[PDB]
This record gives structure tokens, C-alpha cells and sequence, in this order.
RNA sequence: UUUUUUUUUU
RNA sequence: GACAUUGUGAAGAGUCAGACUCU
RNA sequence: ACCGGGGGCAUUCGUAUCAUUACGCGAGAGGUGAAAUUCGUGGACCGUAGUGAGACGCCCAACAGCGAAAGCAUUUGCCAAGAAUGUCUUCAUUAAUCAAGAACGAAAGUCAGAGGUUCGAAGGCGAUUAGAUACCGCCCUAGUUCUGACCGUAAACGAUGCCAUCUCGCGAUUCGGAGGGUGCCCUGCCGAGGAGCAUCCGGAAACGAAAGUCUUUCGGUUCCGGGGGUAGUAUGGUUGCAAAG
């Protein structure tokens, strides 16, 4: 159900006379008998677990800790990876660019591991075949086939019907639309084909 | 850098040596290695038991500047060198 | 004799999804079903094994790499500007 | 009338210069939330060394930033410097060779300043070939070396003393004395300087300065 | 007819040159043969140096000048009659006109 | 309203002389150059705007912000002298001089002159197409 | 620009002739 | 700023 | 949006005659 | 201490354009032949100081250089290559031109992924006009930029194929060398470039130190033309995703 690998890595506990281990989502280029640092004065290197603060400018970072503690929790997708855009030392703070172009601010501490996420270009051969989306998605939930609205009765959409198959209504609904009654394009800003860089 | 290389190749054409991890562990106990040269791909176990050899044996170890792969290549071999050692520079001045 | 003028490895879906689809589908194909150089052995061993697992058959070690590719150029980058800023 | 909220300040700048009097700014009294001191800390003024020094050097111009307000002054400090445009145009001239350089320097007070020098190939004094080119290899040694020379002049100053050597281009005077010996220069000048990184405001390093 | 031994240019020696734009029109000419014209000029016009000097705050200051590199394409550069047609033999002529 | 000027001192402003070939602006501002004192274009002073740069509107221009800095005590103005440049003309527009003249015959001293127009090192693509303005 | 519009004239006219043949 | 035309042969 | 949960300090502005109001 | 904007990959810097933040201003700004569309008191434009993006490398910059041509210009590092010059070094005819065949090949254009500052086909408006599907102005989409692939065409021009050889004078210029004087000067210095003006002969002429050494024709070799159109069209073949070659 996951497109990218799952790294399983060993640590010592430093209390008690044991080996725990912690399944994390690998970076690009980490391989088994890799030495993997994870700690405030850990170096660069290719899947470290660093705080965001040490890292220098524009260095890409994958399982990105939203809140300190949290454990890592953005750019975790196959071939993902946020960016180190900035950093202020006054309030601690870094700023920081994710896989959606977005830019966020967190705490200088929130920890990270340096690199891009692995399996990445997974989105480029088509899936040619109908039973290839069928395997998908059962691994991971039952979200299909999809049928269309416009394929039912009025009483299952509010798409449905007519003599002709069409919507009826702008598909463009209100935020604050009921339950049964938000579905289309929810709080649509525009709509169309995006003719320039959106 | 590039010198190493002719080196090479002259003591190939005129010296003696031994190519391979196990010979080259066999020259170092029995002491009739002058040198040995080790790509940069070699195991770090492997590197650091060589390593320990030609500590034991007051020789030489020279990190080639390339993988097995190149070295078998300047070794003048059509497969992989990972470890070699030059028992007699011959003609060269591959030693100094 | 070589068996197929263009298609090649996806011959295997005849005439069906289209020639563009099936031309894209050739270069990941090939690429994912190809073997590549290992850098710890340096033998032309390593296959992928599931998206993104790519192991080799001599020294058996496991990389995380590329879906489809053994390294992809944005890991590449990042590993060169990673050397880059060790070095100075 | 708008300008009756306007109290009117003295600029003064630090002391490596022999006019501390620079000229009258102005801003809104205080109101409210808004302190005229408050607002007045930040500014940055361009003065001439004309007017600061009354020396030759009229063409170099200095920006002065107020870090701190007393009563009715403005106390200032060196912020960034720069050659006028008039000076620049004239200095380039045709059938010879524009070499420029620039180097990011490291004074011992926790200032990086990045230094922009400019100069120009010079005729011989018995030169009969209308143009004065160089190899372009010989560029790239003059260009090291300038970035050399100044390296070594900045480095192991402060701020203060890097100001006070800048007042006059001692520096360019020595590149164009000491880098000659590839190709004689001329016109040779620190065409601009700038802070590319600043140390917390010392309050108590302005008095000295002031 | 061939006009120019030059074909209208200053490229010898060379395959391609990069374009300036016209000072008027904005036209991309070659740089080589662009007409190009160094102009050095006083800051203030002629008729009004005086009322400067004599309104100046200094005891003596040195009036700075203007410099303007500007590149003309043919047609804006005699439309501006900065250069003219001459006859067949005079257009041989290379050297500067008296200023 | 203004400084306190000591018996003979000259108050210094800046005068921001901004001449394109539409329009004038002459812009009176402190040494910081963050306040200003008082400005007036060409547009401000006459009616037609096929005259907005004509050196009669920078000449009015000028005489009227010579009146406010004599009201408000500034005596001595700093000139900066600037076209469109960028891009565009680098050369002043026709109502430079007009305005530089007419504040020193109104009675401001005059300081350091300066060119300040906006130069590239290397310009975005210009205006006009390939083949320029054809008219 | 006289006889490069012949050939886009004569572009158009064989785009034409190319899918009246199909 | 605007400024399109001038039947056939001789 | 109002009231309650809802406490402890500063700065500004406005009301009053030490309180209130807001920010 | 070689020579060079020759190529590739990383990297540094610069103002500018645009957007935006803070502060001041106060009603225009923009644009034109004149205007209008447009922006502006929700305070534009203008100032000063920052911040961000992408593009581009001014001046220096030239009858200068390099490259097979197309083309090539911010600093630095690395990578491989090369010209000329020097040579009492080596091999010894290994050479010239080349059907078929192959690499590279501006701009536009096509496919995929990123970017989208500026400019900007198409499109939409404001003008001008008898009309104006245009020139002018305003807002812009593809594109312009990067990476990986296609296309293989330009007034891709010096409208002059390549190799060798002979025929004129002058003084300049780029690179290297030789010899002197103090980086520069001199040597009517030697080669190799890129030109210019004194040019035999040639040419229908314009003009050409080659377009000369051709009825006194004949150094070698490749490609191409045969009055103007129809027409680079039809058809066939082949290449391409298409446009088209």
C-alpha cells in the first residue's frame, strides 16, 4: 500500500540490555549495513536524522517533523522531499518549502532526514490495465471503480438523472454545504485549464 | 595520479606480481611483497585487514585512485582487480 | 534475428492501450527490468526487486533506489551538493 | 498643516570622519504607539566624502545607518560604500582592458564585507600601439592577485580601521602600485563595499564611535 | 548588385554576432553593425551653467558630465539624420566626419 | 515649521529630479531620503497631457517646490538627477534641465549633481518587438 | 514575404489534399 | 496625424 | 455576535472622578 | 608565467525587470502625433531601506579571438580536446576528393517533466481609417528558460566546394618564435592567421590578389545548371508523433 521502501534499522538502548528497532521510510541511496546518525550533532550525510536548524540553505530533508516530537510526519511519499529555505536564529525558527510548494515555519529543532524519499518516479508508466488500478487499490482501501454521479438516479446524487446525462447545477459547491450535499469542486477558487503557473 | 598508472604497466610488462586478495595475503605473511595497491571499492573489512598486513610487514599500501573495475583495466585484465601486490618493481620505479 | 522492428519488451501487450501509452511504458520497462553496475562489488548485479528495493546478486546488499531506475538524477544532485559542501 | 507633527533630528556620523555634521532629517513625533526614536533607528543616509571630509575624494559616497537616537541626534554608523556614476563612466575608456574583481573579507569585530575593485590596463609612457590588451591568462593572475592584496589588507583590521582605509583608497593606490608588475594599471579604485553580514547592534561600541 | 564590399557589416572572421537593441525604435541590430555614437555631455546644457555656478552651495565644484553609449539601427539612425547617404565614390570614405 | 538653522547654515535636501519624456517629477526629500518635504509634476501643473514633460510644467514644477522648501527653512538642495532607464531610455527627458534651472534661479543653493538612472548589468527582454516600434 | 506566402498558400492547399485523400 | 485609385491600342 | 468558563502583568488610546473601557 | 567569448559539468557575483513588506507624500500616474482603454484617496506614481522569483551578463567589446559549421562574452574549480609556433624527435606514402553510408546542425515547431520574471504569436480591448481582422497603445495565452527526447530546415551568405601550386607594393593588426634597447620601443626580421588601401591580368559590367595565370582552353577531385512557367506541384517511394523533410 506504500510506494516507497521501508527501512528497518536497529538502535541500542542506552538504558537497559536490549536492540530496538525502528521502521522508517527510507531515503534514496540507504542500503543494509549502512550506519545511519541520528541526534543534534549528527553530520550531513545522506539518511541522517538531524535537526532542520544545522542544516544549511537549501538542503532537501524528507520525514519532516511538523511539531517537535511528532516523529516525522511530511514529504514521506515515494520521491518526495521539502527544502530548507531559511532560517532565524533570534525567534529559532527555519523556514521551510514542501512537496506542494507550500512554505511553513517550525521550530529550528524539529527533526528531519536528509535526503529524498526512495522509489520515486513511481507515477510515470501508466497503469495500462484496469486490473493494475484493481491491485492497487487493494492494497491500500476500497476507493474503487468510481462511478460518475451523472451515472445514477437522483436519489444517490445529487448529479443523477435526467433524459440526458448531465449535471443540471454548477458543479462548484459551497464549503458550508451539507453532508449529503458537497460533492464536485468544493469551494473552487477557478475553474478551467490553468494557462499560466498556478 | 597519472604516473601510478605507467607504473603499473611497466612492472605488468617486466615485474612480478601477484593478483588477488588471497596471494596478496600469502606474499605479506611470507614477505616477498615490495607494494600493494588497493582500489577505493574494497570492503572497509577487507581495506582494514590489508591494511593491518602491510603494518605487520613494513610495506607500502597505495589507495588507487579508481574501483576494481579501472584497476583490472590499468592492470592490462579483462576482469576485476580489487587487490594486487608487486613482489618485483622490474623495470619500474613503481617502489620509490 | 531481432524478432520486433519497435515494440520490443512490450510486444507482450500486442495491440492493445495504445501506441503512446506503450511507448511510454517501453523505457520504464526496460529500465526496471535492466541490471546495473553495483558500486560496493562493481559487478553488473543489481535487479529490482519490488519498486524502489534494488538488491544484488553477489555481494547482497539492498539499496533504496528509483521506481523504475537503479539512481534517479534528483538523488544524484543531492548527493553532489551534499560532497560539495563536505568538501568545503 | 501636516508638517507641524514633524520634529527635525541631526545626523551624526561616527568618528573616522572630520565633519560629524551630516544634515537635519526628520519624522512624526511620538503618538500613541508610534516613537519618533524608535522609527528614526534604521535609517540609512548617503553623504558625500566631500562633505564628510572636505578631501579630493569627492566621488566616493558612504551610507550611514542609525543605530541609536539621543535627545535631538542621530547617531550613526558605516553601512555600505560606492564610487559615483559620473566617476565610473569616466574611468571606462575604450582600447583598453576593464579587469574587476570582488572578495568577501572577514573583519575581527564579526563584519563580512563583500569589496568590489575595478582597474583599468595602462598605456606605457613610449607607446606607439593605439590599444593596451593583455592576455587573457595574465587577467586572471592580476585578478588574484587584487583579490590577494585586499584579502591581506582587510583581514586582521576592524571595521573602524577598514573605514579609515577606505577614506582615502589607500588600497587601491597599493594594488595599483604593487599589482602592476603583470601589467601596469591604472585607475584603479574600490569600486564598492557592502555588509553582507553584521554582529548584534553594540550599543556601548557606538559610544566609543561616537 | 553588391553595395558594400563589407555587405553593410564589420563581421570578419566570425559566424555570428549578438544583437543590440535601437536607442528609438528597439529594433534588434547587429552589434557590428549597430552605428554606434559615444556622446560625452555636461550634466546641465550650456545656457545654464552659469545660474548653476552661481547658485552653487561650494566655493568651487566640478560639474559632472554625462556619458551615453547608443546603438542606432540603420533606418532610426538616419530617419535621426545622426548619419546620411553619400555619393558612390564617398561612401568608400572610412574616415570620421569633422565635428 | 522647519529647522534651527545656526545664523548662516545651509539646510540640505535632496531634490529627486525624475524627467521622462511624458512627464517631470521634482521631488523634495530629507538626506535619508525616507521623508519627504514636499513634490510636484508637470501633470499637477498643466492641463493637457501632451505637455506634462514640457520644460515650461518642470520649470512651474520647480518654482513651486522652491517656494514650499524656502517656507519650510530648506536653502540648499541636493540634485538627483534620473530618466526611465532600466529597459528603456537612459537619457533625461526634456524637462531636466528646466527644473534644475529654475530651482537655482528661484534661489536654492546647489549642491552635488548626480545621475541616479536605474543601469543594467544585463537587461529582461525590451519592449518592442524584434523589429521595433514601426511607427 | 511575396513568395513565402506562396508556399504557406501551398502548404494549406496540400494539408487539404492530405485528408481529402484519407 | 491622415494621403486610396487613374479603361484598350497608338 | 453576546454572556459564562476567564486567571496574573505591562504599554497606548478614550472616558470619567482611584476606578472603568477598549487595542 | 603557452594561446583562445572552443566544449561540458558545478559554482560565485551584478545591477535591472516584476511582485511584495515597512515608512513619507499627497492627486494624479501611465501612454500617444493627439488621445483613449488601464491603474489611482482601499492612497497609486514617486522616494529610502529590505525580501522573493525567473531571465540576462551592459559598459570593456574591436574590419579582435576561437570553432567543421551552427555558434561562443559575469567569477572560480574540475574534465577531456585543439590551433599556431619551436623541433638535427619518431613512422615512412600511411595521401587528396569522395556514390552509398554516418555525426553535428540557428530560430520556430512537436512530446514529457519542472519553472514560470520579462517579452510575447493567437485572442480580447482602446485608437487611426472609408473600412483596419494592420501599423500605434493596454491586458495577455502558447512560447521565450531548464532537463530528456524528436524535426533537419534558414538570405544555414563570402549568394563564391575541397586539396596543391605560381603571380605586387605599402603600412597597420592577433598569436608564437629569433635578435637587440629600456610592460613598452626597434629589427624594410621569421612563420601562421584576419583584413585594408598599390593593383598584373580577368570580367557583360558591378567588380575580383582572386572571380587572375583559359580559343595561348588540358594539376586532382566531388556536387550542381541547360529560356520563363506549370512546380518543388501531382503520383510512387522513404523518414517523422505531427508539422513536414
Amino acid at each position: 500500500g506504500r510506494g516507497a521502501p521501508l527501512a528497518i534499522i536497529a538502535f541500542r538502548d542506552p538504558y537497559k540490555y536490549k536492540t530496538v528497532k525502528t521502521t522508517v521510510v527510507a531515503a534514496e541511496g540507504m542500503h543494509t549495513g549502512q550506519f545511519i546518525h541520528c541526534g543534534a550533532k549528527a553530520q550531513i550525510q545522506i539518511g541522517n536524522i538531524v535537526p532542520v536548524g544545522t542544516l544549511p540553505e537549501g538542503t532537501t530533508i524528507c520525514n519532516v517533523e511538523n511539531k517537535s516530537g511528532d516523529r516525522g510526519v511530511i514529504a514521506r511519499a515515494s520521491g518526495n522531499y521539502a527544502t530548507v529555505i531559511a532560517h532565524n536564529p533570534d525567534t529559532k525558527k527555519t523556514r521551510i518549502r514542501l512537496p506542494s510548494g507550500a512554505k511553513k515555519v517550525v521550530q529550528s529543532v524539529n527533526r528531519a532526514m536528509i535526503g529524498l524519499v526512495a522509489g520515486g518516479g513511481r507515477t510515470d508508466k501508466p497503469l495500462l490495465k484496469a486490473g493494475r488500478s484493481y491491485h492497487k487499490y487493494k492494497a491500500k482501501r476500497n476507493s474503487w471503480p468510481r462511478v460518475r454521479g451523472v451515472a445514477m438516479n437522483p436519489v444517490e446524487h445529487p448529479h443523477g438523472g435526467g433524459n440526458h446525462q448531465h449535471i443540471g447545477h454548477p458543479s462548484t459547491v459551497r464549503r458550508d454545504a451539507s453532508a449529503g450535499k458537497k460533492v464536485g469542486l468544493i469551494a473552487a477558487r477557478r475553474t478551467g485549464r490553468i494557462r499560466g503557473g498556478k | 595520479a597519472e604516473n601510478i598508472n605507467s607504473r603499473l604497466s611497466m612492472v605488468m610488462k617486466t615485474g612480478q606480481y601477484v593478483l588477488g586478495y588471497k596471494q596478496t595475503l600469502k606474499s605479506l605473511l611470507n614477505g616477498k611483497a615490495k607494494l600493494v595497491i588497493i582500489a577505493n571499492n574494497t570492503p572497509p573489512l577487507r581495506k582494514s585487514e590489508i591494511e593491518y598486513y602491510a603494518m605487520l610487514a613494513k610495506t607500502g599500501v597505495h589507495h588507487y585512485n579508481g574501483n576494481n573495475i579501472e584497476l583490472g583495466t590499468a592492470c592490462g585484465r579483462l576482469f576485476r582487480v580489487c587487490t594486487l601486490a608487486v613482489t618485483d618493481a622490474g623495470d619500474s620505479d613503481i617502489i620509490l | 534475428a531481432k524478432r520486433t522492428k519497435k515494440v520490443g519488451i512490450v510486444g507482450k501487450y500486442g495491440t492493445r492501450y495504445g501506441a503512446s501509452l506503450r511507448k511510454m511504458a517501453k523505457k520504464l520497462e526496460v529500465a526496471q527490468h535492466s541490471r546495473y553496475t553495483c558500486s560496493f562489488c562493481g559487478k553488473e548485479a543489481m535487479k529490482r526487486k519490488a519498486t524502489g528495493i534494488w538488491n544484488c546478486a553477489k555481494c547482497h546488499k539492498v539499496v533504496a533506489g528509483g521506481a523504475y531506475v537503479y539512481g534517479t538524477v534528483t538523488a544524484a544532485t543531492v548527493r553532489s551538493t551534499i560532497r560539495r559542501l563536505r568538501d568545503l | 498643516d501636516p508638517f507641524s507633527r514633524k520634529e527635525w533630528y541631526d545626523i551624526k556620523a561616527p568618528n573616522m570622519f572630520n565633519t560629524r555634521q551630516v544634515g537635519k532629517t526628520l519624522i512624526n513625533r511620538t503618538q500613541g504607539t508610534k516613537i519618533a526614536s524608535e522609527g528614526l533607528k534604521g535609517r540609512v543616509f548617503e553623504v558625500s566624502l566631500g562633505d564628510l571630509n572636505n578631501s579630493e575624494a569627492d566621488f566616493r559616497k558612504f551610507k550611514l545607518i542609525a543605530e541609536d537616537v539621543q535627545g535631538k541626534n542621530v547617531l550613526t554608523n558605516f553601512h555600505a560604500m560606492s564610487m559615483t556614476h559620473d566617476k565610473l563612466c569616466s574611468i571606462v575608456k575604450k582600447w583598453h582592458t576593464l579587469i574587476e574583481a570582488n572578495t568577501a573579507v572577514k573583519t575581527t569585530d564579526g563584519y563580512t564585507l563583500r569589496v568590489f575593485v575595478i582597474a583599468f590596463t595602462k598605456k606605457s609612457v613610449n607607446q606607439v600601439k593605439k590599444t593596451s590588451y593583455t592576455k587573457t591568462s595574465k587577467i586572471r593572475k592580476i585578478r588574484s592577485e587584487m583579490i590577494g592584496c585586499i584579502e591581506k589588507e582587510v583581514t586582521g583590521c576592524d571595521l573602524k580601521e577598514v573605514v579609515s582605509k577606505l577614506i582615502p583608497d589607500s588600497i587601491g593606490k597599493d594594488i595599483e602600485k604593487t599589482c602592476s608588475k603583470l601589467y601596469p594599471l591604472q585607475e584603479v579604485y574600490i569600486r564598492k563595499v557592502k555588509i553582507i553580514k553584521r554582529p548584534k547592534v553594540d550599543l556601548g561600541r557606538l559610544h566609543d564611535l561616537h | 548588385t553588391f553595395k558594400r564590399r563589407n555587405h553593410g557589416r564589420n563581421k570578419k572572421n566570425r559566424g555570428h554576432v549578438a544583437f543590440i537593441r535601437c536607442t528609438n525604435c528597439g529594433r534588434c541590430c547587429p552589434k557590428d553593425k549597430a552605428i554606434k555614437k559615444f556622446v560625452v555631455r555636461n550634466i546641465v546644457e550650456a545656457a545654464a551653467v552659469r545660474d548653476i555656478g552661481d547658485a552653487s552651495a561650494y566655493t568651487q565644484y566640478a560639474l559632472p558630465k554625462l556619458y551615453h553609449k547608443l546603438h542606432y539601427c540603420i533606418a532610426c539612425a538616419i530617419h535621426s539624420k545622426v548619419v546620411r547617404n553619400r555619393s558612390r565614390e564617398a561612401r568608400r570614405d572610412r574616415n570620421p566626419p569633422p565635428r | 515649521l522647519g529647522p534651527q538653522a545656526k545664523e548662516g547654515e545651509l539646510i540640505f535636501g535632496v531634490a529627486h529630479i525624475f524627467a521622462s519624456f511624458n512627464d517631470t517629477f521634482v521631488h523634495i526629500t530629507d538626506i535619508s531620503g525616507r521623508e519627504t518635504i514636499v513634490r510636484v509634476t508637470g501633470g499637477m501643473k498643466v492641463k493637457a497631457d501632451r505637455d506634462e514633460s514640457s520644460p515650461y510644467a518642470a520649470m512651474l514644477a520647480a518654482q513651486d517646490v522652491a517656494d514650499r522648501c524656502k517656507q519650510l527653512g530648506i536653502n540648499a538642495l541636493h540634485i538627483k538627477l534620473r530618466a526611465t532607464g532600466g529597459t528603456r531610455t537612459k537619457t533625461p527627458g526634456p524637462g531636466a534641465q528646466s527644473a534644475l534651472r529654475a530651482l537655482a534661479r528661484a534661489g536654492m543653493k546647489i549642491g552635488r549633481i548626480e545621475d541616479v538612472t536605474p543601469i543594467p548589468s544585463d537587461c529582461t527582454r525590451r519592449k518592442g518587438g524584434r523589429r521595433g516600434r514601426r511607427l | 514575404m511575396r513568395e513565402k506566402w506562396r508556399k504557406k498558400r501551398m502548404r494549406r492547399l496540400k494539408r487539404k489534399r492530405r485528408a481529402a485523400k484519407k
